């Protein structure tokens, strides 16, 4: 795989070309990236995918150019999903929430990239997306029902005072308070591991390598059994969430609550 | 100083200036590291009046300071975004949930924005991102909606307090335009950071967005208005900003006396206290939560529908434990009480 590919086709259906790019190992990691348009997560997520400092922009793996879209890229059983940025005002909230709820359910860890952490509206979106749930009890292999998805908030293009440990601690506390009652989301309770701050050579990539390593730690498998789900069976799970009827019903009641 | 406390003693602290003609200026902003909301306005006063960060005691309050030299009563809002407010909400009782915790401060920010937009000659929005905050716009739309349903009751209180026939400025308003309010404020916005091309562009955006949320050009249903020619958007440097405010302030001759403004702050406390609202009103997110859980419960009861009562009782619990995020503990206890009831009859 040379560059990203579109994960969805028309009308938010999974592209027919994704299953052929998936191997058959139970050892795979799903990382998604969400956030507003300006934060530059597409370039950041690609750095974590493989790019190496001063490589031509033409060679980046996620280069942004259909209503909803997600970009897919995989190396060494590592699945990276790059969601379209967040935004009629009513329909923009419903589409942003639909993609967010989907990536929370299918990812091990979701990177929440923004220039404005702490941001209540971003936090509001995550905890509402948490409630958009499917019912996949008939799915085999049985799925972990109390599973929590890891969230790593990344403040990009940050200033000198954003790097102050006292400011990061203050903001991380709010982030930990925002998910203390969450059922299927979680943030690290270790200082400086919940809110990552970057400013904007070799010293930069050392963080990406260190961050890349940390994103393999706090994972929780989708399956009840260890190593029971293949990455292709993960794609089957993805089709079953987007199809689940209870999820569809709850999305619609959200759209109604926003227009009312 | 909290506006609620400001009224009780203002009559005597400014006993010598009760006839002075003043303006009332509202201020909307967010706290940042080493930069509070009113750091640009206290800089206009050359007196550090408002804090770098609102403390817990100051959260969800309008903070008033009357500059005697400038004949201006400034109103700075401590909103939902203050670090101290988010700390206070999410620590008061962890036995609650995120939605019900933040909801209360959200409602108070609507009440306080409603307070400002019916009692200020000008309101200035401070924004640091460089893009217009649509979450604020969404708030203002909810403010304008609440205003329309409480204008009739609020207008009754302007009549009872004997302020309805008091002019706020030279502009005349019809009974429909003025119901429940004392003015249609002129809205300004200052962005923190070929410069002329960017102001005209943001001016167009700003007006377009305000129109898109039906906040201007709606007659009596408008929440505010914009100047006709005087700049509305300003680009703060990393004094140009004083001139931006003076051109606005000096376009309107002071009219209303401090004595009537004081009585107005006293009269409009019912807005901040919610004394005119219907009891038990929930936000859009709270109603969304309660609706999906009412459906999730109604569906779980559908699953339970003789000896294998535990069989059909357990499959429903697996559903409620799969889909309910908040109040899940109470949801499970409530349903099984429902299932055991049906499992007897």
């Amino acid at each position: 795989m040379k560059e990203s590919v579109r994960f969805l086709t028309d009308f938010g259906e999974i592209s027919d070309a994704i299953s052929d790019l998936l191997t058959s190992s139970p050892n795979f990691n799903v990382i998604s990236a969400i956030g507003p348009q300006g934060a530059g997560k597409s370039t950041l997520l690609s750095m974590l995918a493989g790019n190496n400092s001063r490589q031509m922009y033409r060679e980046y793996v996620f280069r942004p150019v259909q209503t909803i879209q997600i970009d897919i890229y995989i190396v060494n059983h590592q699945i990276f999903l790059d969601c379209q940025p967040m935004y009629d005002d009513s329909t923009a909230m419903s589409d942003t929430l639909r993609l967010t709820a989907f990536l929370l359910y299918v990812s091990h860890t979701v990177l929440v990239v923004s220039e404005t952490h702490y941001d209540k509206v971003i936090i509001d979106t995550l905890r509402v997306a948490e409630q958009i749930r499917p019912y996949l009890a008939i799915f085999r292999p049985k799925l972990a029902i109390d599973r929590k998805t890891n969230l790593v908030f990344i403040k990009t293009k940050a200033s000198s005072i954003d790097l102050a440990p006292t400011v990061i601690r203050e903001r991380e506390e709010l982030l930990r308070l925002s998910f203390q009652d969450s059922r299927w989301l979680k943030v690290s309770q270790e200082p400086f591991k919940t809110l990552i701050v970057l400013e904007e050579l070799n010293e930069f990539d050392e963080q990406i390598a260190e961050l890349r390593e940390e994103l393999q730690k706090n994972r929780e498998d989708f399956t009840v059994e260890t190593a029971a789900m293949d990455e292709k069976k993960w794609l089957d799970m993805c089709r079953e969430v987007i199809r689940d009827k209870t999820l569809h019903k709850t999305l619609k009641e959200y759209q109604r609550a926003m227009t009312d | 100083m909290d506006i609620a406390k400001w009224v009780e003693h203002a009559r005597t602290c400014y006993s010598t200036q009760l006839d002075t003609k003043i303006k009332v200026i509202g201020v909307i902003g967010k706290d940042y590291p080493d930069h509070g909301k009113g750091d640009n306005i206290n800089c206009y006063l050359r007196e550090n009046v408002f804090p770098v960060a609102a403390t817990e005691d100051e959260t969800c309050t309008i903070r008033g300071h009357f500059s005697e030299d400038d004949q201006i009563l400034f109103l700075v809002m401590n909103g939902v975004d203050d670090v101290a407010n988010i700390r206070k909400c999410l620590k008061s009782n962890p036995k609650s949930n995120y939605f019900d915790a933040m909801a209360e401060s959200e409602c108070q920010q609507i009440r306080m924005l409603h307070f400002l937009f019916i009692s200020c000659h000008f309101i200035i929005i401070f924004e640091q991102t460089s893009r217009i905050d649509l979450e604020l716009m969404r708030f203002l739309k909810k403010v304008n909606s609440a205003r329309i349903q409480l204008r009739k009751k609020i207008n009754q209180r302007l009549v009872a307090s004997d302020l309805r026939d008091v002019s706020f400025n030279n502009r005349i308003l019809s009974s429909a335009e003025s119901e429940g309010r004392m003015v249609v404020p002129r809205l300004l916005i200052a962005f923190q950071r070929l410069y002329e091309k960017l102001e005209k562009n943001l001016d167009n955006q700003f007006s377009d967005i305000l129109k898109l949320y039906d906040l201007i050009d709606c007659g009596a249903s408008s929440l505010c208005q914009l100047n006709e020619t005087i700049p509305v958007v300003h680009l703060l440097n990393p004094n140009s900003f004083v001139k931006f405010l003076e051109d606005n302030f000096r376009s309107e001759k002071n009219e209303i006396s401090l004595e009537n403004v004081i009585e107005l702050m006293n009269c409009l406390q019912c807005v901040l206290d919610g004394d005119l609202e219907e009891k038990h009103e929930k936000t859009a997110i709270q109603t969304f939560i309660k609706r999906i859980q009412n459906d999730h419960m109604e569906e779980a009861r559908r699953l339970y529908t003789k000896e294998e009562h535990l069989m059909r009782f357990n499959e429903a619990t697996h559903y409620i434990d799969s889909v309910v995020g908040v109040n899940s503990r109470e949801a499970l206890s409530q349903l099984q009480a429902q299932c055991n009831e049906m499992w007897q009859s």
